[PDB]
């Protein structure tokens, strides 16, 4: 699961109609990507284009300003069946008394 | 393919990395006369002749030229499968051949002998083509400049030819340091660009 | 011994580290 | 309700995803014609079966 | 013996971007904790987000460790010991100069 | 009379008299970004329009990394910024300048 990072500080420009809205596993909202897209990091002197076609998570929005080396997107290309998959359980403990 | 096997005794055999170039040699005491009317290109150590790509007007008269070789040494590390098996293998790997016409077709043993750096013919093994080089005369004097003081600078993988005076030359240390400094500056800027403070910064 | 060999064969400052300005505006020892 | 890291296809899910932005809410308010004070009270509206007076 | 390599306190050089990365990571963690207290996300999403973001930060630090040493301080004693192969490893030096 | 291949350029009168390009060529103190070519970018999305994950806190939180770590490089850059040996972009050395000093 490679994480794409911003090459420099600048605005993000991309066409939001191609990406599909989704919810990330971290509870955050994101744009699902299924087709090769081109995003442009608009900086003071240069423009950067970096994206990967397959199923990825876009954790940014159009016209949003981002700083350098921030996690713009998550490629998430690595996916396969896990024979060691375990149904681990976690319990939520109340922090206050009541009903 | 010409389909007839020529007699290579009457031709100049020039060896390249991936090709062999043949140029007809008129009878001469010193083997420096070239005839560009007939020329052939062959695969490495092959007797199947062919016609090369003439990409420039070739001289139609006998001229006296000096051959030179351009390339890079490939020092490899051959596997050792024997006690006294060699530790290294060195190959010249010629890539481009430069033919420099002698000034006024004079012989090498003449009292006044100079090379005409305005008529350079290059041979490329990759493209199997022979063409004429483009030089940029910068020595004062125009066409009346004396040929006893000239220096031909060849850079950019045999693509840049410049004629400058002999006194106005750079020692090898100077050009090596220049290229190293340029590459280091480019790589350092590339490395420091990713830092979030690259915008408000100053290279000192 | 590996550290000593690495110090021996490491090399020298080649680019911006050896010179502050570009040598364009402008190594020395020769041993037989 | 749909799943994790799956393209949302339900109309209400996409509607809420668009409503996550204030400008979309302002656009919807302007489209419906109600005022901001009316939209604030529309949230505090009893839902379900309403008894007869 | 002639060169007498040695290691000191100031000789353990951290990458020049550790502070920014740790700060944005802890900022995102605090924002996620606040929204978890509100009810926007549940426990497993918070756990996954924290684990993933901290693992990614540590991995990026370890990845950027070596290029920093190669470019900025090529003759650093720790870098010499790690690159020569005498003693140490990328993971072990990450414990010393990273996280 | 001159052929297509034989070019003649006797007068070499090409000089980068501009300060930025001259300093970049000669390796003199100059900003990494040419201030002339700097383009004012349009206003990005406000904090309100961004999602909650990217929405900055209204009040500035506390962190142990809020201060800048002291280093020998910063002190030496401050010491040599005086007397005119080097020139820095501003009054306080930045991390890129500290790395460049560590290098050179």
């Amino acid at each position: 699961a490679e994480h794409v990072r911003a090459p420099s500080n600048g605005k993000i420009k991309f066409n939001e109609d191609l990406v599909h809205p989704t919810r990330t596993r971290h509870g955050h909202p994101a744009f699902l990507c299924s087709i090769d897209l081109y995003v442009t990091i608009e900086s003071e002197d240069i423009l950067h284009n970096v994206n990967i076609p397959p199923k990825s998570l876009l954790l940014v929005q159009n016209d949003q300003y981002v700083e350098s080396e921030q996690v713009i997107a998550e490629i998430r290309a690595g996916i396969s069946t896990l024979n060691f998959k375990e149904k681990v359980r976690k319990h939520i403990y109340s922090d206050s008394d009541g009903e | 393919i010409v389909d007839y096997r020529i007699n290579e005794e009457e031709f100049h055999k020039i060896s390249l990395l991936d090709c062999d170039f043949f140029i007809r040699k008129p009878p001469d005491p010193d083997n420096d006369v070239y005839d560009f009317r007939e020329m052939y290109v062959t695969p490495p150590d092959t007797d199947i002749y062919a016609i090369p790509r003439v990409l420039a007007p070739m001289p139609q008269k006998y001229i006296r030229c000096a051959m030179s070789d351009y390339g890079c040494y490939n020092v490899t590390e051959p596997p050792i499968d024997a006690p006294r098996d060699p530790m290294y293998k060195s190959e010249r790997e010629v890539s481009k051949v430069f033919l420099t016409k002698h000034y006024r077709n004079r012989r090498a043993g003449d009292p006044e002998f100079a090379l005409d750096f305005e008529e350079i013919y290059v041979i490329d093994s990759k493209t199997k083509s022979i063409t004429r080089a483009k030089v940029v005369v910068t020595v004062p004097g125009g066409r009346n400049r004396d040929r006893k003081n000239d220096l031909l600078v060849i850079r950019d993988n045999g693509n840049s030819f410049k004629i400058i005076p002999s006194e106005e030359r750079d020692d090898p240390t100077t050009v090596i340091e220049k290229e190293e400094w340029k590459k280091s500056r480019q790589d350092m800027e590339r490395h420091l660009r990713k830092l979030r403070d690259f915008s408000v910064s100053n290279w000192f | 011994m590996l550290i000593g060999l690495y110090v021996l064969t490491s090399g020298n400052h080649r680019g911006i580290c050896v010179n502050r300005y570009n040598p364009c505006n402008r190594k020395e020892p020769f041993f037989s | 309700n749909e799943g994790e890291e799956v393209a949302l296809q339900s109309p209400e899910a996409i509607e809420a995803f668009k409503m996550l932005s204030p400008n979309y809410r302002k656009k919807k308010i302007s489209d419906m014609g109600i005022t901001e004070d009316e939209y604030y009270a529309k949230q505090f509206e009893i839902k379900g079966e309403i008894p007869e007076p | 013996t002639a060169t007498s390599i040695s290691l000191g306190i100031d000789d353990l050089l951290t990458i020049p971007s550790k502070g920014w990365l740790v700060q944005d990571a802890e900022q995102q963690s605090l924002i996620l904790e606040k929204h978890h207290h509100y009810g926007n996300v549940h426990a497993v999403e918070k756990l996954r987000q924290s684990i993933e973001i901290w693992y990614a930060t540590s991995e990026y630090l370890r990845q950027e460790m070596n290029p920093n040493f190669r470019m900025t301080d090529p003759f650093n004693p720790v870098h010499i010991m790690s690159f020569s192969g005498a003693r140490g490893n990328a993971s072990q030096v990450h414990q010393l100069v990273g996280m | 009379l001159s052929s297509e291949y034989v070019i003649y350029q006797p007068e070499q009168e090409e000089e980068e008299l501009t300060g930025y390009e001259l300093d970049k060529r000669l390796g003199r103190p100059h900003p990494f970004i040419d201030p002339k070519t700097k383009k004012k970018i349009e206003k990005p999305l406000t904090s309100e329009e961004l999602w909650w994950n990217w929405r900055k806190p209204e009040k500035e939180q506390w962190s142990r990394w809020q201060r800048r770590r002291p280093d020998v490089e910063t002190v030496f850059l401050k010491a040599m910024a005086e007397t005119g040996q080097v020139k820095l972009y501003g009054d306080h050395p930045t991390l890129t300048e500290t790395a460049l000093y560590r290098a050179r």
